[PDB]
């Protein structure tokens, strides 16, 4: 039950952001870890980027 | 903003790996003038 419960939550959570961090890594698939720049990276909302 | 940025920091960290090259040019002419002063 441990293990189900576990590995539900873990389903779960990787379903909430599957797409959109595959999407994200591809964009800053240059400097993902690289020690000059940290990428910020947001699930914002629609096309009010300005 | 993928294969740019990563071949632009792939050329910097070459100029970095160019000045530890001649950091080891430095200790080679460092063990020249050595042995040739001591000779």
């Amino acid at each position: 039950t441990r293990q189900k419960q576990e590995l539900e939550e873990e389903l779960a959570l990787a379903q909430a952001y599957l797409e959109p961090l595959e999407r994200l890594a591809a964009l800053a698939h240059g400097l993902d870890k690289s020690p000059f720049l940290r990428v910020i990276p947001f699930l914002l909302t629609e096309k009010e980027l300005p | 903003l993928i294969k740019s940025l990563a071949e632009k920091e792939k050329q910097l960290l070459e100029r970095l790996e160019a000045a530890k090259k001649e950091a080891e040019e430095r200790v080679k002419r460092a063990e020249a003038e050595a042995k040739a002063l001591l000779e």
